[PDB]
RNA sequence: CAAGCUUGAGUCUCGUAGAGGGGGGUAGAAUUCCAGGUGUAGCGGUGAAAUGCGUAGAGAUCUGGAGGAAUACCGGUGGCGAAGGCGGCCCCCUGGACGAAGACUGACGCUCAGGUGCGAAAGCGUGGGGAGCAAACAGGAUUAGAUACCCUGGUAGUCCACGCCGUAAACGAUGUCGACUUGGAGGUUGUGCCCUUGAGGCGUGGCUUCCGGAGCUAACGCGUUAAGUCGACCGCCUGGGGA
């Protein structure tokens, strides 16, 4: 839910 | 301010076994309630009043 | 410093020996700084129930004011005498002067 | 922590008068003499994890306050690590 | 905590907006004097008064319709998690331009109607809807 | 970057409440064992019985002693602690929480991947300890069989020291912090003023439960302690089964 949360790690695509 | 010298005071608020009444029934305040449980407790070790009815 | 009030019954067959203990833990207070404040004899009174096989025990309050140096001597000293059966101490709020209700009746 | 004697004598040590309490300098010293009064009871006590949680609560609180003196003015920083014996 | 305070200052609207109050108060800064004084010349709030100078204090009164909610949303769009900018020709419009979005520039606190005049573009505030 | 300012976050004093933790003593019932006394045919147990115990005198009662573990009543959607949790009393050491009056430092803060410590009980290692309860097991009923249920016993374990193990329906099935948004019934804990004219009147913070408006929600329900409106940051999920 966080933008700094995906800066880390982003969405995973199956 | 409540002590355990006065037993006059502790024998209006324990039965005739020994049990300590609450204050369900008497409707004191609740800060005396927990003072009035240890005030016995330290008046039960001193042989002051008795356990049970038993005895 | 602490304010305590010291709880210590006598073996009713030495009744006679309670002022000689009186006066000599006074002494060992009062020379280290130690105040004192109650000091009221009873003399025998009647059990809510039996202790060691026995009635009517002798009863003596007292109220000391002292540091730390007393606490540890003084209630070995009543597990190493079989004088005193019962030894009870207390920590108080303040350093208090007032008579017992035992007192005030009898 | 500590009687009202050894409370109001060190802030009159590392104060500028009596009414200099609230600073930084004041409350490193309020720490360090704490866990240095702590040293002998946690060795005799290391089944009181619970009194451990109010012992690690002020070597983190003694560190950030360490972290504020250095970051803005080193000059009193290097005297009261010497002073206190930290650093280690 | 209060690390937006902005947003605070919109959260602070909107409750008393919906719940009929009649007048709010909050802690007083410079850009929330900057912003309350745009809306004041926008007809969304009426008048805004300050107290306090060691403890500056903002007032705000409110504005209803039949006691009907003038500001009926508004939208937090930048913030100190994710900083929004736009050019002078990228400036979004609310509700296809009925209602207005602060966007704070060079020229001090504008809307992106008095941005055209302006030719400027910059921090994205609020969607004044 | 520089100089600041005080409402954020901290510091001192005066205080109050609490099963907060650790350590060392101590009390009295009850359980069981053992000693003695009086005393006699069953005690015991279940839906009903039996195994088991007892004429070497059981059981019951009374006196006296030993050991072990737990703390009736108080005791209550009561209190405390980050949580699991924590309960006889007393001493010693020690932790945080909260309130009043001011003084003082001047954003010193929030949050957290790795890292770090705590962390119910079972179980594991070494050495103690042993009442009661009680996996496996012994024995008797039940039954088609009883492995379970029920009953009579009983080891490991439960206890302590010293470690290790680090998982739980470890749940408020709600990560933490801050800002606001109508309210009641209460509880707990303080404080300020008031014909003190009663343990009261009037305010006002901390903690906590049940109702309930707007609002939200899949429904249930939440509803100033949010699951209402928002911000700061982190963890986690992507059909069921495989797993
Ligand atoms: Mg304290
Ligand atoms: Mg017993
Ligand atoms: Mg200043
Ligand atoms: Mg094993
Ligand atoms: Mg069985
Ligand atoms: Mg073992
Ligand atoms: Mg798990
Ligand atoms: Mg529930
Ligand atoms: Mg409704
Ligand atoms: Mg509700
Ligand atoms: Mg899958």
């Amino acid at each position: 839910a966080t933008v700094n949360q995906l800066v880390r790690k982003p969405r995973a695509r199956k | 301010e409540i002590d355990y010298k006065d037993i006059a005071t502790l024998k209006n608020y324990i039965t005739e076994s020994g049990k300590i009444v609450p204050s369900r029934i008497t409707g004191t305040r609740a800060k005396y309630q927990r003072q009035l449980a240890r005030a016995i407790k330290r008046a039960r070790y001193l042989s002051l009043l008795p356990y049970t009815d038993r005895h | 410093m602490r304010h305590y009030e010291i709880v210590f019954m006598v073996h009713p067959d030495q009744s006679e020996q309670v002022p000689g203990m009186i006066e000599r833990y006074t002494a060992a207070i009062t020379g280290a700084e130690g105040k004192i404040h109650r000091l009221e004899d009873w003399g025998r009174r009647q059990l809510a129930y039996p202790i060691n096989k026995l009635h009517k025990a002798h009863y003596v309050l007292m109220n000391v004011e002292a540091p730390q140096e007393v606490i540890d001597e003084l209630e070995t000293t009543f597990r190493f005498n079989d004088a005193v059966i019962r030894s009870m101490v207390m920590r108080t709020k303040h350093a208090v002067t007032e008579a017992s209700p035992m007192v005030k009746a009898k | 922590s500590l009687s009202t004697e050894a409370t109001a004598k060190i802030v009159s040590e590392f104060g500028r008068d009596a009414n200099d309490t609230g600073s930084t300098e004041v409350q490193v010293a309020l720490l360090t003499a704490q866990i240095n009064h702590l040293q002998g009871h946690f060795a005799e006590h290391k089944k009181d994890h619970h009194s451990r949680r109010g012992l690690l609560r002020m070597v983190s609180q003694r560190r950030k306050l360490l972290d504020y003196l250095k970051r803005k003015d080193v000059a009193r920083y290097t005297q009261l690590i010497e002073r206190l014996g930290l650093r280690r | 905590s209060m690390q937006d305070p902005i947003a605070d200052m919109l959260t602070r609207i909107r409750n008393g907006q919906a719940a009929n109050k009649a007048a709010v108060t909050m802690p007083s800064s410079k850009l929330k004097v900057a912003i309350a004084n745009v809306l004041k010349e926008e007809g969304f709030i009426e008048d805004f008064k300050v107290e306090g100078d060691t403890k500056p204090e903002l007032e705000l009164t409110l504005k209803y319709f039949q006691g009907k909610a003038v500001v009926e949303s508004i939208q937090r769009v930048s913030r100190p998690g994710l900083r929004i900018y736009k050019r002078k020709d990228e400036l979004p419009k609310v509700m296809a331009g009925l209602g207005i979005a602060v966007v704070s520039t060079s020229k001090g606190v504008m809307t992106d109607r008095a941005a055209r005049q302006a030719g400027l573009g910059g921090e994205i505030i609020c969607y004044v809807a």
